[PDB]
């Protein structure tokens, strides 16, 4: 399948109560492997998955120095961004940055991305050609002009097409037993009477990885997104994921309904009936 | 462009000094560099907005810098050592990527730290008229200007013809030589040439002047001795064409 | 972030090729620059690696095996005479700080089409019998040396440009206040034997 | 691996 | 300045079995800004020694977080998640149901 690496930076000002708080995490696919919290005691980049810990001490010295360096620049950014919008020094504000690279089933570069956000709003993003910027407002135009003069995109394109994918493949090979597996969803179905003439059918998908999954309900074989309810896929907290989908049906008619589970760990999609 | 003040400075060692730098309007990164003779610029301190980014290669024992409002910046040496004699360059970038960007430089501040002021001398200036032989041979006339006996090496020489500065026909030594090469405190001398057509030199209404701006002491430097205090001053010498 | 410019001085003739070395030693992620400073002018950028650009006829190519970023140009011009500085922005240092190399002075000697080497004597315009000697109108191949007498002062050869006439010429000056110093015995380095010594 | 280059808005 | 309301889900790591050690999760997602208060409740009282995942976010910039603690479900023991946020007029309680 496809694979990906993403880093997430969040920094939150707290005026009158110290420096902003900076947190960084890195993911491969749907699996966290590093974290950094500028309030935690160790002041170090830390491993969050078993395969990254065989990198050696130089990786961690390396990544810690860099993550500390970028923690300072989002600190400055909060100052700068408050000036661009002429907001007061009193209010707490947040800054986010995401970037990463995608890789295909043959492990070659697919796409790259690098975007910035201010108080939960899109501020500037690297377009798909990795050569020009999408800036939203007028304050972002300044940032766009600064980054254009600085050739930031050329530098970012070199990372995303080189360092990034190469290290993704490295992680993908060192984490082979966790990152390249497919756990088929364990499935069951539950039935709860609601009235004396209505009943809820819940279709369950447990213990599946990766997180992409499709749960669909049909009535007599025709898709039925009418009286349904479909919860967000959630982490199980041991690396696997969980999902369910429910439909309320008139009692005496449960056998007309089918749930269809589509997942990559399933050679053929799964039909379940009560 | 980047502004810097002052342009030249003489102080005694163990004294203090302050340099000032105004960045290009709206530049978030500001740099102070030290450039010793025969070397490249060496970074002293880098500012982003009003915060310090890189303090490392800055002698904190004597060097100090400030950019309180993220605009202009002041660098201070208290106290100065002889080894501090250098060109101090400030520079600025738009700031989207700090030093990974074009850096725009000011003109610099040439600082000269001395064991004492009593060695400082303005130049004497003398123009030498073109030889008849060269006229006859080439139908061109080369004037020579000597600025001699100035210390330290703080001079800008220009040529002025009929009350305008001229650049065509001019050649100024990029460096000055030592008038006695043995000494540490050796005085300097410098030459420059202005070459004009023989007809221009033969016209007795044409007026040539050689002008040497010396950068010495300020009005505040203590002066004790019988000769005049060698302050910043312009010394000129002129010649008229002659048939 | 060591940046090494091995040569301090590079002297070439107009129209000859130019290669200013630059090597660098940096364990991290670098960005490479060349900066230039023309005389009585400000230090300024010449080119940047990632711009993939050519400036004022100049190209430089990053070789990561050889860790080099040599500045190359096939046909040198006189406007190219200046100081050149290699620079490294080091991304693993705070603020991607910049480290300059030591500098290399580039001197492009002019092509004197019509040499006419002569040494003249000039007299002072104020107080009498102060006087200096001018070696002038020699080819760029003539190198000027100093004098065995350390009370005779001799300046390097210097090029002036009479632009209205489109005439270039070299010159060098010697003087002494030792009252028995002659222009005939002033420039005893290797001058042309066709040298015109004006009679007296 | 984190990208090295330090950018500012 | 944007605001998003957190979505809440309370559930166990593994299928519940009365008297069998398990993990109780409270997954808080889709909210903005990041400061949030989340407690796991046993019979209405705050459970101490709760861990939570590192702060991250989704394509649309809203943050998500996993809170979790070791527990053993019994049939009488009620369990819940209590969340406060600037987007709620008062704390929100979501009770753990074995089948949701």
């Amino acid at each position: 399948g496809s694979h990906s690496m993403r880093y997430f930076f969040t920094s939150v000002s707290r005026p009158g109560r110290g420096e902003p708080r900076f947190i960084a995490v890195g993911y491969v696919d749907d699996t966290q492997f590093v974290r950094f919290d500028s309030d935690a005691a160790s002041q170090r980049m830390e491993p969050r998955a078993p395969w990254i810990e065989q990198e050696g001490p130089e990786y961690w010295d390396g990544e810690t120095r860099k993550v500390k360096a970028h923690s300072q620049t989002h600190r400055v950014d909060l100052g700068t961004l408050r000036g661009y919008y002429n907001q007061s020094e009193a209010g707490s504000h947040t800054v986010q940055r995401m970037y990463g690279c995608d890789v295909g089933s043959d492990w070659r570069f697919l796409r790259g991305y690098h975007q910035y956000a201010y108080d939960g709003k899109d501020y500037i993003a690297l377009k798909e050609d990795l050569r020009s910027w999408t800036a939203a407002d007028m304050a972002a135009q300044t940032t766009k002009h600064k980054w254009e003069a600085a050739h930031v995109a050329e530098q970012l394109r070199a990372y995303l097409e080189g360092t990034c994918v190469e290290w993704l493949r490295r992680y993908l090979e060192n984490g082979k037993e966790t990152l390249q597996r497919t756990d088929a969803p364990k499935t069951h179905m539950t039935h709860h009477a609601v009235s004396d003439h209505e009943a809820t059918l819940r279709c369950w998908a447990l213990s599946f990885y990766p997180a992409e999954i499709t749960l669909t309900w049909q009535r007599d074989g025709e898709d039925q997104t009418q009286d349904t309810e479909l919860v967000e896929t959630r982490p199980a907290g041991d690396g696997t994921f969980q999902k369910w989908a429910a439909v309320v049906v008139p009692s005496g008619q449960e056998q007309r309904y089918t749930c269809h589970v589509q997942h990559e760990g399933l050679p053929k999609p799964l039909t379940l009936r009560w | 462009g980047v502004a810097q003040s002052p342009r030249y400075k003489i102080i005694e060692k163990r004294q203090s000094v302050a340099f000032w730098c105004n960045p290009i309007s709206g530049h978030a990164t500001l740099y102070w560099y030290q450039q010793i003779l025969g070397q490249g610029p060496k970074l002293l301190i880098q500012f982003q907005n009003n915060g310090v980014v890189d303090d490392s290669q800055l002698p904190k024992d004597r060097f100090s810098a400030e950019r309180l409002k993220g605009v202009d910046s002041t660098l201070k040496i208290q106290p100065a050592k002889l080894e501090d004699s250098a060109v101090y360059l400030c520079a600025s970038s738009l700031g989207g990527a700090g030093g990974a960007d074009t850096q725009y430089f000011g003109p610099g501040t040439r600082l000269t730290v001395l064991e004492d002021l009593k060695n400082v001398f303005p130049p004497e200036v003398a123009v030498f008229e073109p030889s008849e032989a060269e006229i006859s041979h080439t139908q061109k006339a080369t004037l020579v200007c000597l600025a001699t006996g100035f210390y330290p090496d703080h001079v800008e020489l220009s040529w002025w013809v009929n009350g305008k500065e001229v650049h065509s026909g001019v050649c100024t030594d990029p460096q000055p030589l030592k008038e006695q090469p043995a000494l540490n405190d050796s005085r300097y001398a410098l030459s420059s040439r202005l070459r004009v057509s023989a007809t221009f030199w033969q016209n007795p209404r044409n007026h040539f002047r050689c002008q040497v701006q010396f950068y010495g002491l300020s009005e505040n430097d203590e002066w004790t001795q019988d000769r005049a205090k060698p302050v910043t001053q312009i010394v000129s010498a002129e010649a008229w064409g002659r048939a | 972030q060591r940046v090494t410019q091995p040569e301090k001085l590079l002297s070439v003739f107009k129209g000859a090729p130019v290669e200013l070395k630059c090597n660098y030693s940096y364990s991290g992620s670098p960005e490479l620059f060349w900066y230039v400073q023309y005389s009585r002018q400000r230090l300024q950028l010449l080119l940047r690696h990632i711009s993939r650009e050519s400036i004022k006829g100049f190209t430089a190519d990053l070789n990561k095996g050889e860790t080099s970023f040599h500045l190359k140009k096939p046909f040198a011009q006189e406007e190219d005479s200046a100081m050149y500085y290699c620079a490294l922005s080091g991304f693993n240092n705070a603020g991607n700080m910049l480290t300059f190399g030591g500098g290399t002075r580039l001197m492009v000697k002019p092509n004197i089409q019509n040499p006419d080497p002569a040494v003249y004597q000039l007299r002072d315009s104020k107080s009498s019998d102060k006087s200096v000697c001018l070696f002038t109108d020699f080819d760029s191949q003539t190198n000027v040396s100093q004098s065995k007498d350390s009370d005779v002062y001799i300046t390097d050869k210097c090029v002036l440009d009479m632009r209205s006439m489109d005439f270039k010429s070299n010159s060098a000056v010697a003087w002494s206040n030792k009252s028995d110093f002659a222009c005939a015995n002033a420039f005893n380095n290797s001058i042309i034997p066709e040298d015109t010594f004006f009679p007296s | 691996r984190l990208q090295s280059l330090q950018t500012y808005v | 300045m944007i605001q998003r309301t957190p979505k809440i889900q309370v559930y166990s790591r593994h299928p519940a079995e009365n008297g069998k050690s398990n993990f109780l999760n409270c997954y808080v997602s889709g909210f903005h800004p990041s400061d949030i208060e989340v407690d796991l409740l046993k019979n209405g009282e705050r459970i101490e020694k709760v861990e939570h995942s590192d702060l991250s976010f989704s394509k649309d910039w809203s943050f998500y977080l996993l809170y979790y603690t070791e527990f053993t479900p019994t049939e009488k023991d009620e369990y819940a998640c209590r969340v406060n946020h600037v987007t709620l007029s008062q704390p929100k309680i979501v009770k753990w149901d074995r089948d949701m």
